[PDB]
């Protein structure tokens, strides 16, 4: 059951290539497409096929589609040294971008450009046999992650209302950010999507730049330095379909996301440790995840209950150790909703997880990834919504909006939304 | 350490279980709608600028139309000044030498009855 | 690739103008006939930007050069970049506008304004995505001022969706031209509210002041006080000239920085001040210095709505980042609470000639209504009396007109001070 | 293009015409037969000369003037002078009964007999101009020609050419070297009828130039030539951003922006400096400064008028010579500073400032000294109004006993004229004082 | 340009207007045969202004009723000078009848003047005006020379007429109705002429008795000095300068009212034909003396007066400074005797070449109200006679009627009368 790949914007985009390039590492596919340890050429139905399709000449392609309304971005797929792995159909460049508008990105040149990469989608998955659904990168502060985003998703549910939609989203960081209207932008384009997906993990930039910053012990982390982190967490989160517990999307919506609303789960990972010995406990890296230094969003999970949580894990685990490593952290008193199971959903996949040779992560023998939906991910909308009131009660910049045709009311229809998801969140917490 | 480990999917390089500690629309039409509602009101805009913009063109018609008009009434009353007084310093110039001639004449006609005066006195 | 169309009308418009492709040109390498001669690919990867690929291996600066009288222009023909520009870009008359802003706007203005448009059509069929317009010109003249608007005011009728940004020389009794500034300056600042989506306000003031008093010079040369305006024109463009992390545009810029569409007059500002390389923290703390502003206000007396910083040459951007939030962190009253991370820096590794490390400021502060203040007293002084008022009655201008301008100028002082207190 | 007319009328403006064309001829190259010997764009090219100078076939350089004179005396030492050659004859227009020093006949009985002629040379040099500036038109106050005729040219032009630009450059009547006890007469109605005629009006008087040359020369009586010779520096300072190819120039348009702060006062007087003998002509040069103050002083003022018995309205300094605008700013800069120089409170610039780099030059042989460095000052300062006082009360002096009026009456004019040019004047003494009046 | 016609008529006219030809003419080095024979150059260059070229020939007219008078001024040096076609006579005098010359026989052959006039007149490239000289005594020169210059005016209205007029004095002539001619001329001079230079012979007769010490003057002196003033009056008019040599710019200037044009004219110095002349008079001595009323060519005293207007030419190589000096000095060191309601009433000219003999020598024309005590002896004498009607006869058998006689006194009387409003006149 095949599934399909988009990347968004800079940041969907950029991120996608530190993903792929993972993928064909852990299944040791080299650049020019070959796969020395694939021998079912141009077919077959194994795991790793259902995020690469083959071709005659045995070339693995990546199911994915590419797509920013500014070119920089894609010419460095379209030129870089990955650049065999795709066609050059499922790359798709406008040449204006959304200039950090919701509203450009959405309402102006979306309507403009939606039908190509619909058809681009069309044509990929009329290459799956079955197709369980999409996983979508983008930004939530840029224009075109924001604004052409939300435009795709309620067009990909009228189109593929049979398929599941799950959600790589980036939230915007002070410290690591490039415009003051990402408040709008993200409020905007989760209002939208919010009906339209069925899971979405979101990414807090400065967490994993305080997560480098610590565990790496770097400078100031580069945007690639970021985003080979963001690689080893959503590899583990794919890595289910990969090799076939969460071997169908529809798992995901199931297993983590109890209501339709509150399918933000918060994603945590372990162990990073620099390139710059030998392995750390079973226990170790399972303890990690429940301190908030590893999360990937910022916030407290002890002001939070779970309703439910997932625990991956990779490399040299049985199921003895976590057992032993998940009876002993019950010695923090972590409380969950009284209407879901104290528990976790446990998954093990023997092989080593992978790392970019040369990266400043080390190779290591064992890492889990824990993905909970958490009531606490609520602060992480608080600090958002805040933000926005601020220049949202002065009206400041949204005349940039109106001038794409926006009504103003949009602003707060999607700002009561987002006081309804949050007064929700409390209303299980 | 009681946990109910329920032991699920299981193969070659992969298992699964879940350790239990306790117990506990899509309208096409409408998206479209609202994508030329907002093309419309984008047009709606840009119409009001446009039409802005042509009365500040016809302003710009307007100055230069009052600059040909002074710049046209002035030729026209400074000829007509200078006409006006050209022509009424010659009827006053005019009836100056005009006058002094007809005293002139005046004296030449009393200058005939003096001779006229004599000869009937040289009748005596 | 986003190509954008430079304009320089009137005598400093066109002077300034000329200096800065002067010195953009030599940043990237370029020599008088047009041929590239630098030394790296960085010079060359956003060159179509602001240059055409000539018909040989040479580039040529999309700019326009306007004048209504035929001097200024003819010098700049024999500086040494005069070659460089198109020949069929010049675009002049011969009446000239008698530093008269309804000469430049009305009647004058409007026998060449079909002209130049025609070359500005002409480059724009040249682009493959035109991004917008960048103007220099002064507001104190005729021609800068009074047709500058009027081109911009056209031009914006034929390409509405593009950006329009103004360099506009703000004038001043220390370096002055004519005795009517007050007026032409009052009239079109009135047009630069509502025709160009920002605008970078160079005081002469300002230029004279620093120029004077910190560079100690007995009295300025002009090349001296356009030198300031060059490399503070330099430095507010190098993001869109250089390559980097992110792809600079206008309406980005335009879009973080103006908060409403009427407070789109921006706080040029630079540093070292040049008449041993300075150190990071020594540069953000001069940039953000009143004495570093190419516009005669006081930072301390307005509070800053959104303010972009460009660094420029080889240091360490942590260094940058923690220095731009210390002042940020330490002044903490003179930025607005309502408009969070209202402080966004960039940094590019090359830096401009003869400087090793240098810093660029562009602030959008509400202390600039003491700007529009200044001209303001000085238009009353003239208006209350009508002195010299004749010139512009004479070509069809009415009273109201000047009346209409005050009042608006004077509003725009108002809302600025409206922000100053908003919490 | 940007060409400009040069209209010289009477004795006094023809032998300043004189006067400033050889000086044009001396700074440009030009020999007396008319061939520049550094324009190599023969009959033809528009170079920076061209606005006073048009080129023939033959190359012969020949003036943008037109000499008009009800008499042809001084017209006819200008057809027999070494610069004959320079003019078409059809360029010097000469009557052959002058205006008797009567404006009446100027104006009206004698003037209208060549008036059309006059305008219609007028026509044609303005037929060989693709961008026609505007006229300089030269003449006195006090003649009957200078007053009577150049008014009556100045309302025709009016008609032919609309508002197009007349500059005028007047010498003011000034008793110790005055010719006509009517001189009262005629410079009052002149003014009053050029007034909406003229957009502004240069002004110098023979008193002050002669006082100047006396002092600063050595000499103990200065012929007209030699006030003549000091004028012509003073015309060409004017004309020089426009004959020359500048850095910063001062057209025809930009003087009347800058000096006629009201229609009716438009009347800036001329100062010049330096003014130095030939004899001890090469001791160290002056200043930029020492010329820039020695143009505020009452001393070397055209008009002898006291400054600081008035406000400065617009100052318009234009330097030639070794000067650059760096030394004119910073002299400008401290003459802002001085408290006995004082400005109007509704014009807070107060400057305009053109300059030329080409050096002033001198009529080799006469008694001026050449120099690297001079200025003329334009000052419209309301002080100039006890100069229209000190004619206007000779003007009563004779009006309330109808002295000399007879001979105006006899050739056509009513004694309503000279009430309506009086109460005229009577205006301009009361906007000159009202102008001057703080907000 | 600017020819004038010289007219002359009755004895005095001609014997001074033939004096006046003598001392110009050697001025401009022009023998009686009429050739030039000059030093100078500048002796040309305005020798048409008075002389045509045929040999110069001077464009004067000769008229006198008796015809005798024409066969004397041919007879005396630079007789045959004068064109013949010029010379118009009739059969005999007038007999110092006013009425002969104005009414009956001189209007005879004033038709035969007005024909040369034209002819001369004709040939003009542009004609300035007319002067005559005549007395004013008589009644050729008076009678008919007034009757000649009103028939003048009529064809030439636009055209100068000025005159040298000489008023008649008991001291050189016991004629006795010359009062009657004076006062008739008088009142025709005072409205068609545009300046009269008056030439007292009372005064002339007090000049070389008091002053040059002469002890029966004849004619021949008296025709001496007014040759002397009518050259020194006219010499800017006959040599070039600066100045333009005009008649309608000295009489615009000289003239503030149409009846006061008569004018007084003085001299220095003032010398006998063969004096020695040992030294020549400075600046100073000439410009004190001038304004004397010993110089005075009209018996006036011009200190009972005051000044309207004052023109003066200086003959010689001087100083133009010194000129200046001399001549400021006299009017503030004597500035009550100038109206005040005239600003710069007095104005001064200068020329190079001095007359003959006299290397220094100055010309004064004032315009003074003092002329009314000329005028006011005319009219004493006049109305003495015309109390008792005294000789009527003589003119009312020509045809006049006395209320003429009325008219011209009566104007004459108006005349004196302007001359003291403005003697008296106050600045406000
Ligand atoms: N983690 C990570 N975040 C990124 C990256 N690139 C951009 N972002 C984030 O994305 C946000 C802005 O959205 P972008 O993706 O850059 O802009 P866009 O999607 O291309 O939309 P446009 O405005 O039309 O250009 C900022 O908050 C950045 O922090 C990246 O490579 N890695
Ligand atoms: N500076 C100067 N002033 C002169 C000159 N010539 C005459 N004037 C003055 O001009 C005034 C007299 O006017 P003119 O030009 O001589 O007279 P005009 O124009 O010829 O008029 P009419 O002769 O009356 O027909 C007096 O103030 C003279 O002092 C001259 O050459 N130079
Ligand atoms: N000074 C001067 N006066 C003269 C001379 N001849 C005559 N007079 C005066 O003229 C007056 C007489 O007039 P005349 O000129 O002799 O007479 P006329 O003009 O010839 O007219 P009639 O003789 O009557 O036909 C007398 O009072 C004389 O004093 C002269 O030669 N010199
Ligand atoms: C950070 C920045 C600094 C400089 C430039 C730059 O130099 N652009 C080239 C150009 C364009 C137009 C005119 N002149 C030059 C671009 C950016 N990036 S940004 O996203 O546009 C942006 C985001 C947020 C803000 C502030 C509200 C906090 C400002 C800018
Ligand atoms: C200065 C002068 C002296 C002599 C003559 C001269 O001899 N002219 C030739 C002539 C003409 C007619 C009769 N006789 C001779 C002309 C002038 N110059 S002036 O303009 O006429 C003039 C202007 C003002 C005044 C004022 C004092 C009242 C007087 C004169
Ligand atoms: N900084 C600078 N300012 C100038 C320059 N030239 C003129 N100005 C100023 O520009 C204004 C006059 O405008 P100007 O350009 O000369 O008039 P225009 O030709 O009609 O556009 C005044 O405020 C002058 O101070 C220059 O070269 N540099
Ligand atoms: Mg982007
Ligand atoms: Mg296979
Ligand atoms: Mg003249
Ligand atoms: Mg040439
Ligand atoms: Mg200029
Ligand atoms: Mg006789």
């Amino acid at each position: 059951r095949e599934c399909i790949s988009i990347h968004v914007g800079q940041a969907g985009v950029q991120i996608g290539n530190a993903c792929w390039e993972l993928y064909c590492l852990e299944h040791g596919i080299q650049p020019d497409g070959q796969m020395p340890s694939d021998k079912t050429i141009g077919g077959g139905d194994d795991s790793f096929n259902t995020f690469f399709s083959e071709t005659g000449a045995g070339k693995h392609v990546p199911r994915a589609v590419f797509v920013d309304l500014e070119p920089t971005v894609i010419d460095e797929v379209r030129t870089g040294t990955y650049r065999q792995l795709f066609h050059p159909e499922q790359l798709i460049t406008g040449k204006e971008d959304a200039a950090n508008n919701y509203a450009r990105g959405h309402y102006t040149i979306g309507k403009e450009i939606i039908d190509l990469v619909l058809d681009r989608i069309r044509k990929l998955a009329d290459q799956c046999t079955g197709l369980q659904g999409f996983l979508v990168f983008h930004s939530f502060g840029g224009g075109t992650g924001s604004g052409f985003t939300s435009l795709l998703m309620e067009r990909l549910s009228v189109d593929y209302g049979k398929k599941s939609k799950l959600e790589f989203s980036i939230y915007p960081a002070p410290q690591v950010s490039t415009a003051v209207v990402e408040p709008y932008n993200s409020i905007l384009t989760t209002h939208t999507t919010l009906e339209h997906s069925d899971c979405a993990f979101m990414v807090d930039n400065e967490a994993i730049y305080d997560i480098c910053r610590r565990n790496l012990d770097i400078e100031r982390p580069t945007y690639t330095n970021l985003n080979r982190l963001i690689s080893q967490i959503v590899s583990s989160i794919t890595a289910s379909l990969r090799f076939d517990l969460n071997v169908d999307l529809t798992e995901f919506q199931t297993n983590l996301v109890p209501y339709p609303r509150i399918h933000f789960p918060l994603a945590t990972y372990a162990p990073v440790i620099s390139a710059e010995h030998e392995q750390l406990s079973v226990a170790e890296i399972t303890n990690a995840c429940f301190e908030p230094a590893n999360q990937m969003v910022k916030c407290d999970p002890r002001h939070g209950k779970y309703m439910a949580c997932c625990l991956l894990y990779r490399g040299d685990v049985v199921p003895k150790d976590v057992n032993a490593a998940i009876a002993t952290i019950k010695t923090r008193s972590i409380q969950f909703v009284d209407w879901c199971p104290t528990g976790f959903k446990v998954g093990i996949n023997y092989q080593p997880p992978t790392v970019v040779p040369g990266g400043d992560l080390a190779k290591v023998q064992r890492a889990v990834c824990m993905l909970s939906n958490t009531t606490a991910i609520a602060e992480a909308w608080a600090r958002l919504d805040h933000k926005f009131d601020l220049m949202y009660a002065k009206r400041a910049f949204v005349h940039w909006y109106v001038g794409e045709g926006m009504e103003e009311g949009e602003f707060s229809e999607a700002r009561e939304d987002m006081a309804a998801l949050e007064k929700d969140y409390e209303e299980v917490g | 350490a009681d946990m109910e480990v329920i032991e699920l999917n299981k193969c070659t390089s992969g298992q699964s279980f879940e350790v239990i500690l306790k117990p506990p629309d899509p309208s096409l039409e409408e998206i479209q709608k609202k994508l030329e509602a907002a093309e419309e009101r984008r047009k709606y805009q840009e119409a009001e600028l446009l039409k802005h913009l042509a009365e500040k063109r016809e302003h710009e018609r307007e100055v230069i139309q009052k600059a040909i008009e002074e710049n046209n009434n002035f030729i026209k009353m400074a000829k007509e000044k200078l006409a006006q007084k050209m022509e009424s310093n010659k009827e006053n110039r005019e009836a100056h030498l005009a006058a002094m001639l007809e005293r002139l004449q005046e004296k030449d006609k009393h200058a005939e009855e003096v001779r006229k005066n004599k000869e009937l006195k040289e009748e005596a | 690739m986003r190509e954008i169309v430079h304009i320089q009308a009137g005598q400093c418009g066109n002077q300034i103008g000329a200096k800065f492709w002067e010195v953009i040109s030599d940043e990237h390498g370029i020599d008088p006939t047009g041929s590239y001669h630098g030394d790296s690919d960085l010079q060359l990867e956003r060159i179509n930007v602001y240059y055409n690929e000539a018909t040989g291996n040479k580039y040529v600066p999309r700019a326009i050069l306007v004048d209504l009288e035929p001097g200024t222009m003819d010098s700049v023909r024999s500086g040494p970049f005069g070659q460089i520009f198109r020949p069929d870009n010049f675009v002049f008359g011969q009446s000239g506008a008698g530093n008269n802003w309804a000469k430049g706007h009305y009647t004058e203005g409007a026998e060449l304004v079909d002209s130049v448009l025609d070359v500005v059509r002409k480059e724009s069929e040249s682009c493959d995505c035109l991004q917008g317009f960048q103007l220099t010109h002064s507001l104190g003249g005729g021609t800068g001022s009074g047709m500058g608007t009027l081109l911009i005011s056209k031009i914006r009728e034929e390409y509405p969706d593009r950006i329009m940004n103004t360099f506009s020389v703000m004038p001043s009794p220390k370096v002055s031209d004519t005795v009517v500034e007050p007026y032409n300056a009052t009239l079109s600042v009135h047009q630069l509210v509502e025709n160009t989506d920002e605008t970078y306000c160079i005081d002469n003031e300002a230029l004279y002041d620093i120029c004077f008093r910190t560079l100690k010079l007995t009295t300025p040369t002009y090349g001296d006080l356009n030198h300031l305006v060059s490399a503070t024109m330099s430095g507010v463009t190098t993001c869109l000239r250089f390559p980097g992390q992110l792809n600079a545009d206008l309406r980005k810029l335009a879009v973080n920085m103006v908060p409403f569409p009427r407070l789109h007059f921006f706080m040029p500002g630079f540093a070292p001040l040049t008449s041993r390389a300075l150190t990071v923290p020594e540069l953000t703390q001069q940039m953000f210095d009143s004495k570093n502003m190419m516009a005669a206000c006081d930072p301390r007396h307005g509070r800053y709505l959104t303010v972009a910083a460009i660094f420029r040459g080889r240091m360490s951007m942590k260094e940058v980042d923690e220095q731009m939030l210390n002042v940020q962190n330490k002044n903490s009253s003179y930025f607005v609470e309502w408009i969070p991370n209202n402080v966004k820096t960039a940094v590019c590794d090359i830096p401009p000639r003869g400087l090793k490390m240098s810093a660029t400021f562009i602030g959008n502060s509400t202390a600039i209504q003491e700007l529009f203040k200044r001209i303001s007293e000085q238009f009353t002084a003239m208006f209350r009396r009508k002195a010299f008022l004749h010139w512009y009655t004479g070509e069809g201008m009415d009273e109201m007109e000047f009346t209409e301008a005050e009042s608006n100028m004077n509003d725009l002082v108002s809302e600025y001070q409206q922000y100053q207190d908003a919490t």
